[PDB]
RNA sequence: UAAGUCAGACGCAAAGCUACAAGGUUUCGCGUCAAAAGGAAAAAAGUCCGCCAGCGAGGCUAAGGUACAUAAA
RNA sequence: AAUAAAUAAGUUUAAUACCUUUUGCAGCAUGGACCAGCGAUUAAAUGCCGGUAAUUAGCAAAGUUAAACUAACGAAAAAUA
C-alpha cells in the first residue's frame, strides 16, 4: 500500500477530495495507473493508424493507392516505415513524388562508384 | 460455434446463427487447402524414402 | 554537454569519519578521487567532513537544477553508478519525459511544407 | 480414455541447438568431445553462446586428439576445424587473457600449424600491453606455455622477448626445475639472448635445485647449459654430469642416449662409459626414432667403441633404421592379422 | 582499530543457522497474507475445535482386536553380548585372569545402569578361559565360553 | 480399474522382464540398424548465407571546444539503434543506449537509407554506398520514471514496479553524399574542430 | 542441385558491394 | 540471555477492573454487538496476549 | 532425388486442442507459432503427422531451401538511382515552422535544441513551490526541533533566540 | 499377497526369524543381511550416528560377499564408492580396532582389489605389533 | 555497462570484481573485501578468522 | 562477554597457570581418559619403530 | 503436501428422467471459465483467434475485414 | 468512478469504485461521512520432520547419573614356479 507521501505527490492535481483526503486520493491514484497501463499499449496502435491515413491521401492526390505503394516498394527493396513515409509526404512533397514515379515507372538512372568503368 | 436459440443469454442475435459472408466462405476454403497440401506432401515423402535413415545431432543426446 | 560546453558545474562529497554507513565512500575517496580529478579538468570538486548522519552527493548545474544523491551503505562500485548518470546527463527532473516523435528540428522543412494545388480562399 | 491403440513408436529424431539454459556446460562437452567431427558439432550448436574461453579452450584440446594419432599425417578434419578456430581468434583477437593466450598458442603449436604474422604481433601485444601487469598473474603453467608456444611459432620480435624476460626474471628462483628448464631451451634458441643478464640469472636459479628435473628436462638442461656455457662459470655442466653417472641406469632409453652425445662433445667420454651404453642401447634400439637413432650412432662413433661380436649394436642400428624407414611394422603386424588391404599411414623422413 | 580485530559489534551467526520467523496477517504481498494460510471456512480454520485424528465418524482404529498377554519379567535385565565382553578384554578394559563380577563390569563401562541384573548372550569363538558371574545367561553364551574351557555362573 | 489408485502394473511387468533377461542369455549379438548408424550431421541441406550490412555507428575523435551551427538545405534518413530517423544539420535525436561511446565524441553513421535535396533525390536500395552522417555524443541520461501498476479485483492480486529506461541524446553536424541545388551552398565554416583519433 | 545451387551462392562476394572500387559488375549477382 | 531478569507483567481481559456486565442489548439498537467494556478492542481494555 | 529430412512449422495455439494432440506436438518439441524443426524422414514420423495435419505446416527439404534461396536473393543490395526535379525559380529566404507561434513548440526547442541556460547555477537557481498537502512532510524536521529545544533548554536560551529571529524574517517577507 | 501392498515380496520366513527377537544387535542384522552395495549404503547413512569399529569392520567384510556373488565381472563403480566412504571410518577408528578388527579390516579390502595409503596401513600394523605382540596371544 | 569505475576513470587499472554468494563471505579466493563489516574469513562454513 | 567488552587484558603469572589447568581438565571419569591417553602413546612408539 | 479442495458453470456431441421442453435434472467424451489480461461479433465469465517480466512514434501476421461512421481494393 | 494516453492546445481517442461473498457481482447482494490515535496465530512444557554446530550429555572432581552400542554363514587365494 501506498504511504501518504506518495498518495498525495500523485494526486496533487486531482479535484475536491481527492486531493487531499487519503481514503478517497487512495483510490483514485491506483484507478489512474491503471489507465495508464492500457493508455501506452493503445499509443502504439493509434500513430501507426495516423501514418497510413497520411501516406493514404498524399497518393491518391497523384493517382495511387497506399496498397499498391507497399507492394511496389518491396518489389524495389526499399525498406522505408511508414513513420519516415508520413514524414515525407508532409513536409518533402518531391522526394515523395520521386518515391512514388520509381515504383510506378521505373525510370531513376542508376550510380556505380565507378562512374567509367 | 452455438447453435442454440433459446435462452436468456445471446450468444446469437435475434434471427439464430447467421450465414457466412464471401470473405467467411474464401476463408475456408484456404483453411482445407492448406490441410490437403500437408496430406499431399506426405505422399512424396513416403513414396521417396532413402535406404538409410539419416542422423541428425542434439546437444542433449551428447552429453548423455 | 551542449554545444561543446559541459553542464556539470560542481560536485559535493559529504561523509563522516567514524560511521560505519561512510565506510564505501572512504574507500572511493582513497582509491579512485585522484584519477577522477584528472578526468575532469572543468568540473569543481569539493569535499566535506562533518557529523551528519549519512553521506550524500550533491550535483550543481549550469542551468539551476540541484540533484542531491543518498549514498547510504554503498560500496565504491554503487557510488560510481551514481557518478556516471550524474555526470553524463543535463540534470532534468525524475518526472520529465523527452518528446515522443524522439526529435527536436528548428529546420523541420527543406523543399516546403504541402499546400493545395488551387486558389485558397 | 483411450485414443490410440497400439505399443507407443520410436520418438521422432529432431535437430536442435544448445539452449541457453545449458550456457555453462560448453567446457564440459568439449571435454567429453571423442573426435574432430564431435568436437566441430558441439561448437556449431554453441555458436551463439561462444567466448574467448571457449575458443582457447577448443584449441589446447587438439593436441589431445591428435596425441592419439601419433606416429601419421596430421588428418585432414584437424586441419579443416583449425582453419575455422583460427578466424574466431581474430574476431576475438583484443578480449583474450594471458593464461588464454597461452593455451591457444600451445594447441596450435602441437598440431603443427604457423599463425599468421599480424595475428601473432596482435597476440604478443595482448601479453606484454600495461608494462606487463598481467604476467605477474600468470602461474607457472601459463609462463612455461607462454614461452614455449612463442618459440615454437617462431617468433623473432627482439622487443617481446625483451620485455617478457624482464617480467620473469624476478620470478625465477621461485619456479620450478622444469619451468626452468624450458627457459633455457628458449634461451638458447635465440641469438640475441645468448649473453644477457637473464640467461645468466637462469643458470644460477637452476643449479641450487636439480633433484627435481625429470629424465626429458634433464637431458634438453644439459645440452642447452654446454652451448650456453662452455666453460663452467656457474656449477651447472659439473653438476649435470654427476647426476647423469648416479642414475644412467634409471633414465629412459631415448634420455641417456641424447645426454651421452652431449658428453662427447663435452670431451669427457672414457671408454667404460662407452662400454657401459652398449649393453642397454642393444636391448631397447627400437625403442628409438630416427632422430635418436642419429644421435646414439654419432655419440659411439665419437666415444670410440668398437663393433664386438656378442653385442654388435652398429649392425642392429642399422636394421631398426631401414625399418623406420621402410614403414614395415605395419606390414608385418597386418601379415599375422590376414587382411593385407590395411591402411598404413607414415611421416617420411 | 585495524580490520581484523574482534569486538562485540561486528559478530554474526553461522549462515543457515537461523531463519527468520514468519509473521502472518500483514499484507497482500506478504506470506500469508490476509486469511493466514487456513482456507476460507470450516471447522478447521475457526480455532482450536479439531483433533488431528479424528476420522469423520468411521472410527476405523477401534475396530481391532485387543492383546492381553504378559510380556516376561527379563526384558527389565541389561542385556550383554559375548562379543563385547570379549572386546573389553582384549582393549586391557578388563582383568581376565581373575573372576570376573558385574562390579566389575559395571566400572569397566559394559553395563550401563543396573537395578536387576545382567543377561549374557551370544556366540563368540574363544580362546582363553573367562570365569564369569551373572544374573542370567543363555544356552549359546555358555556352550561358547565352556568351550574354551571356562566356567558360567548365575548367581 | 474404478479405483483412482494408480497401478502398478507396468512395474509389475518390468520386474519380470529384467529377472529374465539377467538370468536367461539372448540369442542374437547384433542389430543391422546400429551397425551401419552413421556419423551425426548438423542438417541435410546447405546452410543459407547471411546478408551483408553497413555499420552502425563509429567513433572517429573527439571535440574540443564550444562551437556554433548553422542550418543547411539537405537531409537524410539513417537507421540506427532499430528505428529510422530523419535529420538535418543541427536536430537533436534521442535513441536507446548506445555502448562504447563518450560524451563529446564524433561517431560516423552508414546506414543511410535516402538523401534529398531541393533539386535531386537519391534512394537506396535499401542503403546507399558511400554516404554518411556525423554527429555528436551529448548525452547519456535516464528518461522520466514510468510507474507500472497491475492489480486483480476482489482477489488480492497487487504489484507496484517503478522504472527508469536508459537513453542516449545525438547532435546532428553534417550529411555526405549529395550537393545542395545551386546557389543553396553554404559559404562559411559550420561546425567544431575535430581532434581525429580512429586511423585504421 | 543443393550442392549445385550453394556453390553459386558462395561465389558471391556481397560485402564487396561496399567498396569503392566497384563498377556495374559487382552488382550482376545472379547470372554471373 | 542469562542475565535478563524479565520482571516485566500486563493484564488482559479478565485481570482489568470491572467489565463483567453486557454493556449493550443483542439486538434493537443499531449499534455493533458488545460483551464487555474491557474487550482488547475498548479503549482502556486488556492486552489480546499479556506479558 | 530421396527425400531426407522433412521441415515442421507450427500455425495454431496449444488453446483449445486436446490433450492427445499436445503430447505429439511435445514429442516433436515445438512450442511457439512459426517455429520450425527438422526431422527425419521416417514411416513413423509420418504416421504421427497425418493426425495433426489442421495444425502444422509440413514440406521437404528440397521445398524448404529453395523458397528461402529465393528470399536471399531478393534481400541482396541493388545500386541506387536518382531522380532530378528541376525548379528554375527558386527563393532564397528560410521560411519558418508553420506552428512557430505555438508556445509548446518554443518550449520543447529551448529545452533541447537552443543553446540557453548556460549562464550558470547562481542565475538560474530556482526554489521549488510545496504543494499544499506536501508540506507536513516537508517540514517535520523544522518542527522537531523547535519543540525539542523549547523543552529542555527553555525560552531564555541561546538556540531559542536564533529561531525568534529566523521566524521575524520569515514574517518580514510576507509583506510585498 | 495380503500383507503389504501391490509388488512388494512376503516375507522369508527365515529372514523374519533373525530379525524378530528379544535380544539387541538390530544395526549389526540389518548390514550382515544387504543383498547388494547400495543397499548396505542406505543402511549405514540411516545409522550414521550410531556407528561403532564394530560395525566398520563388519561392512567392510561384507565387501568381500558382494563381490563374490557378482562374478564374471571387474569390481563395480557402487563397490568402489563405498569402500571409498568406509576408509574415511577406518582413519576415524584407526586407534580403536582390537586386533580382530583390523584383521577383518584388511581382508574385506584386499579382496577388492583396494590398496590401503600407506600413512593409514602402518597405523593399522602399529596396532597389531604394539607391545611385542603380547595382544596378539588373545586371538583366535 | 560491465564496470562504471572503468567508464569515470579512463586511465586506471580496476580489479577484478569481488565474487557474490548466497552465504555472503568475504574471504573468497584468498581475497578480503575492504567494504565488509566483519572480520575477515576463510570462504567456508564454519566461520573463521583470518589475519 | 568482558573480553571482547575490554580491549587489553592484563593477567598475573599465577592465574595463566590456573586457567590452563581448569581448560585442560578432564570433563569426565579422569581414570578412563588416562588409559585412552596411554594406548594412544603406546601405538605412536610402535609406529616410529616400524 | 499430516497443505488446500470435497456448493461448480456453460458450449459442441451422446444416453436416462421431463413433454426426443427449460439458462431444468442425472451420468459420460473433449474444450473454455473458475484462477485468464489482449483482438473479432454492439454491450459480451463458458462462442471464434490467442496466453500479459518492462519500455520504444520499428516490422510481419491470426480470427475478422478492405465506398461513410472506421484502418485497408 | 472525474482519470489516462496524446495534441498545432482548438481538441481527439480509451475508460461501468473498493472490499467481502459467489457457478457467475458496475451491481437493483454485504460494509465504510472524513481525519488522528488504539485494534487480532502470542507464552510454557512435550512429541515429530529439516537446517547449523559440538564429537556422547549432566553433575561431581580417579565416581557416579542419562542415553547409545552389543553374532550375523569366519564365504577372499589375484604365485609368467
Ligand atoms: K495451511
Ligand atoms: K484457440
Ligand atoms: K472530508
Ligand atoms: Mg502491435
Ligand atoms: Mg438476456
Ligand atoms: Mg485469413
Ligand atoms: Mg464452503
Ligand atoms: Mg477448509
Ligand atoms: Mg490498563
Ligand atoms: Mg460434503
Ligand atoms: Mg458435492
Ligand atoms: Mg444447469
Ligand atoms: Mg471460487
Ligand atoms: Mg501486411
Ligand atoms: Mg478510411
Ligand atoms: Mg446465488
Ligand atoms: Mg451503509
Amino acid at each position: 500500500t501506498f504511504s501518504r507521501e506518495q498518495v498525495f505527490t500523485f494526486a496533487k492535481n486531482f479535484t475536491g477530495r481527492a486531493r487531499n483526503v487519503y481514503k478517497v486520493a487512495l483510490r483514485r491514484v491506483e484507478r489512474g495507473l491503471q489507465h495508464s497501463y492500457v493508455g501506452r499499449k493503445e499509443k502504439k496502435r493509434t500513430i501507426r493508424s495516423l501514418w497510413i491515413q497520411r501516406i493514404n491521401a498524399g497518393c491518391r492526390e497523384h493517382g495511387f493507392a497506399y496498397s499498391a505503394l507497399i507492394n511496389g516498394l518491396n518489389q524495389e527493396n526499399i525498406q522505408l516505415n511508414r513513420k519516415v513515409l508520413s514524414e515525407l509526404a508532409m513536409h518533402e512533397p518531391d522526394s515523395f513524388k520521386a518515391v512514388l514515379d520509381q515504383v510506378r515507372f521505373m525510370k531513376g538512372q542508376e550510380i556505380y562508384a565507378n562512374v567509367e568503368p | 460455434v452455438v447453435f442454440k436459440t433459446t435462452g436468456g443469454k445471446a450468444w446469437n442475435p435475434p434471427g439464430g446463427l447467421k450465414p457466412l459472408t464471401n470473405t467467411q466462405k474464401r476463408s475456408r476454403k484456404e483453411n482445407l487447402q492448406i490441410l490437403l497440401r500437408n496430406l499431399s506432401v506426405l505422399k512424396l515423402a513416403a513414396e521417396n524414402q532413402p535406404e538409410v535413415t539419416v542422423n541428425l545431432f542434439s546437444p542433449l543426446k551428447f552429453m548423455h | 554537454a551542449k554545444y561543446g560546453t559541459h553542464m556539470l558545474e560542481s560536485l559535493v562529497f559529504k561523509y563522516c569519519d567514524i560511521g560505519g554507513s561512510s565506510r564505501g565512500m572512504r574507500l572511493f575517496l582513497k582509491d579512485y578521487m585522484d584519477p577522477f580529478k584528472q578526468t575532469n579538468p572543468q568540473l569543481r570538486i569539493e569535499e566535506v567532513q562533518n557529523r551528519r548522519r549519512h553521506p550524500m552527493l550533491v550535483a550543481l548545474y549550469r542551468n539551476g537544477q540541484c540533484k542531491p544523491v543518498c549514498v547510504r551503505n554503498l560500496s565504491p562500485e554503487e557510488i560510481a553508478k551514481h557518478i556516471f548518470w550524474l555526470r553524463n546527463s543535463h540534470g532534468r527532473d525524475d518526472d520529465y519525459k523527452v518528446p515522443r516523435s524522439h526529435k527536436v528540428v528548428r529546420n523541420e522543412s527543406i523543399q516546403g511544407t504541402w499546400a493545395p494545388q488551387g486558389p485558397t480562399l | 480414455t483411450i485414443f490410440n491403440t497400439g505399443v507407443p513408436g520410436p520418438r521422432p529424431e529432431v535437430a536442435q541447438k544448445l539452449s541457453t539454459e545449458y550456457q555453462g556446460h560448453i567446457l564440459r562437452m568439449i571435454s567429453l568431445a571423442e573426435s574432430a567431427s564431435e568436437l566441430d558439432e558441439v561448437l556449431w550448436s554453441s555458436k551463439k553462446h561462444l567466448r574467448p574461453v571457449h575458443i582457447a579452450r577448443s584449441c589446447l584440446k587438439l593436441e589431445y586428439l591428435r596425441t592419439k594419432e601419433k606416429g601419421r599425417e596430421v588428418s585432414e578434419p584437424i586441419k579443416n576445424l583449425a582453419s575455422e578456430l583460427e578466424n574466431y581468434v581474430e574476431l576475438y583477437s583484443t578480449k583474450f587473457t594471458i593464461g588464454q593466450v597461452s593455451q591457444l598458442v600451445r594447441g596450435l603449436s602441437s598440431i603443427r600449424r604457423n599463425i599468421q604474422p599480424d595475428l601473432l604481433l596482435k597476440l604478443a601485444a595482448v601479453v606484454v600491453a600495461d608494462d606487463g601487469r598481467q604476467v605477474q598473474l600468470a602461474n607457472e603453467m601459463d609462463c612455461r606455455d607462454l614461452f614455449f608456444g612463442f618459440f615454437s611459432q617462431g617468433f623473432d620480435n627482439e622487443l617481446f622477448w625483451k620485455r617478457l624476460s624482464e617480467s620473469v626474471l624476478p620470478r625465477l628462483p621461485y619456479f620450478n626445475a622444469d619451468v626452468v628448464s624450458t627457459v633455457l631451451r628458449v634461451v638458447s634458441g635465440l641469438r640475441f639472448l645468448h649473453n644477457t643478464e637473464f640467461a645468466h640469472a637462469t643458470m644460477t636459479a637452476l643449479v641450487p635445485k636439480v633433484g627435481d628435473l625429470s629424465p626429458a628436462r634433464l637431458a634438453d638442461a644439459f645440452f642447452s647449459a654446454s652451448l650456453l656455457d662452455p666453460t663452467d662459470v656457474s656449477g651447472l655442466n659439473a653438476k649435470l654430469e654427476e647426476r647423469f653417472l648416479r642414475e644412467f641406469t634409471s633414465f629412459p632409453i631415448k634420455d641417456t642416449v641424447t645426454m651421452f652425445q652431449t658428453v662427447t662433445v663435452r670431451r669427457h667420454s672414457t671408454p667404460e662409459l662407452a662400454a657401459q651404453v652398449a649393453p642397454l642401447v642393444a636391448a631397447q634400439a627400437h625403442q628409438l626414432p630416427v632422430r635418436h637413432l642419429r644421435r646414439a650412432l654419432e655419440g659411439m662413433v665419437t666415444a670410440g667403441w668398437k663393433d664386438t661380436a656378442e653385442i654388435p649394436l652398429y649392425a642392429i642400428l642399422a636394421k631398426q633404421a631401414a625399418r623406420l624407414v621402410l614403414g614395415k611394422q605395419s606390414a608385418a603386424t597386418s601379415a599375422i592379422l590376414g587382411k593385407h588391404v590395411d591402411n598404413q599411414g607414415y611421416q617420411r623422413t | 582499530n585495524p580490520n581484523y580485530f574482534v569486538h562485540l559489534g561486528n559478530l554474526r551467526p553461522n549462515p543457515g543457522a537461523t531463519q527468520q520467523r514468519i509473521r502472518e496477517g500483514r499484507g497482500l504481498s506478504s506470506r500469508r497474507g490476509v486469511s493466514c494460510g487456513m482456507g476460507f471456512k470450516g471447522q478447521k480454520a475457526r480455532g482450536r475445535s479439531l483433533h488431528m485424528l479424528y476420522d469423520g465418524g468411521q472410527l476405523g482404529l477401534v475396530k481391532f482386536p485387543v492383546t492381553r498377554q504378559i510380556p516376561s519379567y527379563e526384558v527389565l535385565y541389561n542385556q550383554l553380548g559375548v562379543s563385547k565382553l570379549v572386546e573389553f578384554i582384549q582393549l586391557g578394559l578388563l582383568d581376565h585372569t581373575k573372576t570376573i563380577t558385574m562390579k566389575e563390569l559395571l566400572n569397566a563401562g559394559c553395563v550401563s545402569s543396573l537395578k536387576y541384573g545382567v543377561l549374557l548372550y551370544g556366540n563368540v569363538s574363544l580362546s582363553f578361559p573367562i570365569n564369569i558371574e551373572v544374573t542370567a545367561c543363555d544356552d549359546r553364551a555358555r556352550r561358547s565360553i565352556e568351550a574354551a574351557g571356562g566356567k558360567v555362573t548365575r548367581v | 480399474v474404478r479405483t483412482k489408485l494408480p497401478s502398478k502394473r507396468p512395474f509389475l511387468q518390468t520386474a519380470s522382464h529384467l529377472a529374465v533377461n539377467s538370468l536367461v542369455p539372448s540369442v542374437r549379438t547384433n542389430r543391422w540398424a546400429d551397425l551401419i548408424k552413421g556419423p551425426a550431421v548438423r542438417s541435410c541441406i546447405p546452410e543459407i548465407p547471411e546478408v551483408p550490412k553497413p555499420s552502425e555507428y563509429t567513433t572517429i575523435g573527439t571535440i574540443e571546444g564550444p562551437y556554433t551551427l548553422n542550418l543547411e538545405r539537405v537531409f537524410g534518413v539513417v537507421e540506427l539503434a532499430g528505428s529510422q530517423y530523419k535529420v538535418t544539420p543541427d536536430d537533436v535525436i534521442f535513441t536507446n543506449l548506445l555502448h562504447g561511446i563518450e560524451v563529446n565524441e564524433v561517431v560516423m553513421l552508414e546506414r543511410v537509407m535516402l538523401l534529398g535535396s531541393r533539386s535531386n533525390t537519391i534512394i537506396g536500395r535499401p542503403y546507399i554506398p558511400g554516404a554518411c552522417v556525423l554527429a555528436a555524443v551529448e548525452e547519456h541520461f535516464l528518461d522520466g520514471t514510468v510507474h507500472v501498476f497491475k492489480r486483480k479485483k476482489r482477489k488480492r492480486y497487487r504489484r507496484y514496479k517503478p522504472t527508469r529506461p536508459m537513453m542516449t541524446t545525438l547532435r546532428i553536424l553534417k550529411v555526405l553524399g549529395i550537393d545542395p541545388a545551386p546557389g543553396d551552398e553554404l559559404g562559411i565554416p559550420s561546425g567544431p574542430v575535430i581532434k581525429i583519433t580512429n586511423t585504421e | 542441385x543443393x550442392x549445385x545451387x550453394x556453390x553459386x551462392x558462395x561465389x558471391x562476394x556481397x560485402x564487396x558491394x561496399r567498396x569503392x572500387x566497384x563498377x556495374x559488375x559487382x552488382x550482376x549477382x545472379x547470372x554471373x | 540471555a542469562k542475565w535478563q531478569q524479565g520482571t516485566h507483567k500486563t493484564k488482559d481481559r479478565s485481570e482489568v477492573s470491572g467489565g463483567g456486565r453486557k454493556p449493550r442489548p443483542q439486538k434493537g439498537s443499531g449499534r455493533s454487538r458488545q460483551g464487555s467494556i474491557r474487550s482488547p478492542i475498548w479503549r482502556g481494555g486488556g492486552c489480546t496476549f499479556p506479558k | 532425388e530421396p527425400v531426407r529430412s522433412l521441415f515442421v512449422t507450427l500455425r495454431r495455439s496449444y488453446i483449445g486442442k486436446a490433450w492427445f494432440h499436445r503430447e505429439i506436438l511435445q514429442n516433436f518439441r515445438l512450442k511457439k507459432i512459426r517455429q520450425t524443426v527438422e526431422v527425419a524422414n521416417t514411416p513413423s514420423a509420418r504416421n504421427s503427422l497425418a493426425k495433426i495435419p489442421h495444425l502444422v505446416t509440413i514440406e521437404t527439404d528440397k521445398m524448404y531451401y529453395l523458397r528461402n534461396m529465393k528470399k536471399f536473393y531478393e534481400q541482396l543490395l541493388r545500386p541506387p538511382v536518382q531522380v532530378s526535379h528541376e525548379h528554375a525559380a527558386l527563393s532564397s529566404e528560410i521560411k519558418p515552422v508553420h506552428n512557430l507561434h505555438s508556445k509548446h513548440v518554443q518550449e520543447r526547442l529551448q529545452e533541447h535544441a537552443y543553446p540557453s541556460k548556460m549562464e550558470g547555477y547562481v542565475l538560474h537557481e530556482k526554489k521549488p513551490v510545496v504543494p499544499r498537502a506536501l508540506r507536513s512532510f516537508a517540514f517535520k524536521s523544522q518542527d522537531e526541533h523547535k519543540s525539542f529545544v523549547l523543552a529542555r533548554l527553555g525560552i531564555f536560551s541561546e538556540e531559542a533566540k536564533k529561531i525568534h529571529l529566523n521566524e521575524l524574517r520569515t514574517f518580514a517577507k510576507r509583506d510585498r | 499377497g495380503t500383507i503389504f501392498n501391490t509388488g512388494v515380496p512376503g516375507p522369508r520366513p527365515e529372514v523374519a526369524q533373525k530379525l524378530s527377537t528379544e535380544y539387541q544387535g538390530h544395526i549389526l542384522r540389518m548390514i550382515s543381511l544387504a543383498e547388494s552395495a547400495s543397499e548396505l549404503d542406505e543402511v549405514l547413512w540411516s545409522s550414521k550416528k550410531h556407528l561403532r569399529p564394530v560395525h566398520i569392520a563388519r561392512s567392510c567384510l561384507k565387501l568381500e560377499y558382494l563381490r563374490t556373488k557378482e562374478k564374471g565381472r571387474e569390481v563395480s563403480e557402487p563397490i568402489k564408492n563405498l569402500a571409498s566412504e568406509l576408509e574415511n571410518y577406518v582413519e576415524l577408528y584407526s586407534t580403536k580396532f582390537t586386533i580382530g578388527q583390523v584383521s577383518q579390516l584388511v581382508r574385506g579390502l584386499s579382496s577388492i582389489r583396494r590398496n590401503i595409503q600407506p600413512d593409514l596401513l602402518l597405523k593399522l600394523a602399529a596396532v597389531v605389533v604394539a607391545d611385542d605382540g603380547r595382544q596378539v596371544q588373545l586371538a583366535n | 555497462v560491465a564496470s562504471y569505475l572503468a567508464r569515470i576513470c579512463p586511465n586506471t587499472y580496476v580489479p577484478p570484481p569481488f565474487v557474490a554468494t548466497k552465504k555472503g563471505f568475504n574471504g573468497i579466493g584468498g581475497r578480503y573485501d575492504p567494504s565488509s563489516p566483519f572480520p575477515p574469513d576463510t570462504g567456508s562454513s564454519p566461520l573463521t578468522l583470518q589475519y | 562477554y568482558h573480553m571482547l567488552k575490554y580491549h587489553k587484558l592484563v593477567v598475573s603469572e599465577p592465574a595463566v597457570r590456573l586457567i590452563e589447568q581448569e581448560l585442560t581438565r578432564p570433563l569426565r571419569n579422569p581414570a578412563r581418559a588416562a588409559f585412552w591417553q596411554e594406548r594412544e602413546a603406546r601405538i605412536g612408539a610402535a609406529v616410529e619403530d616400524l
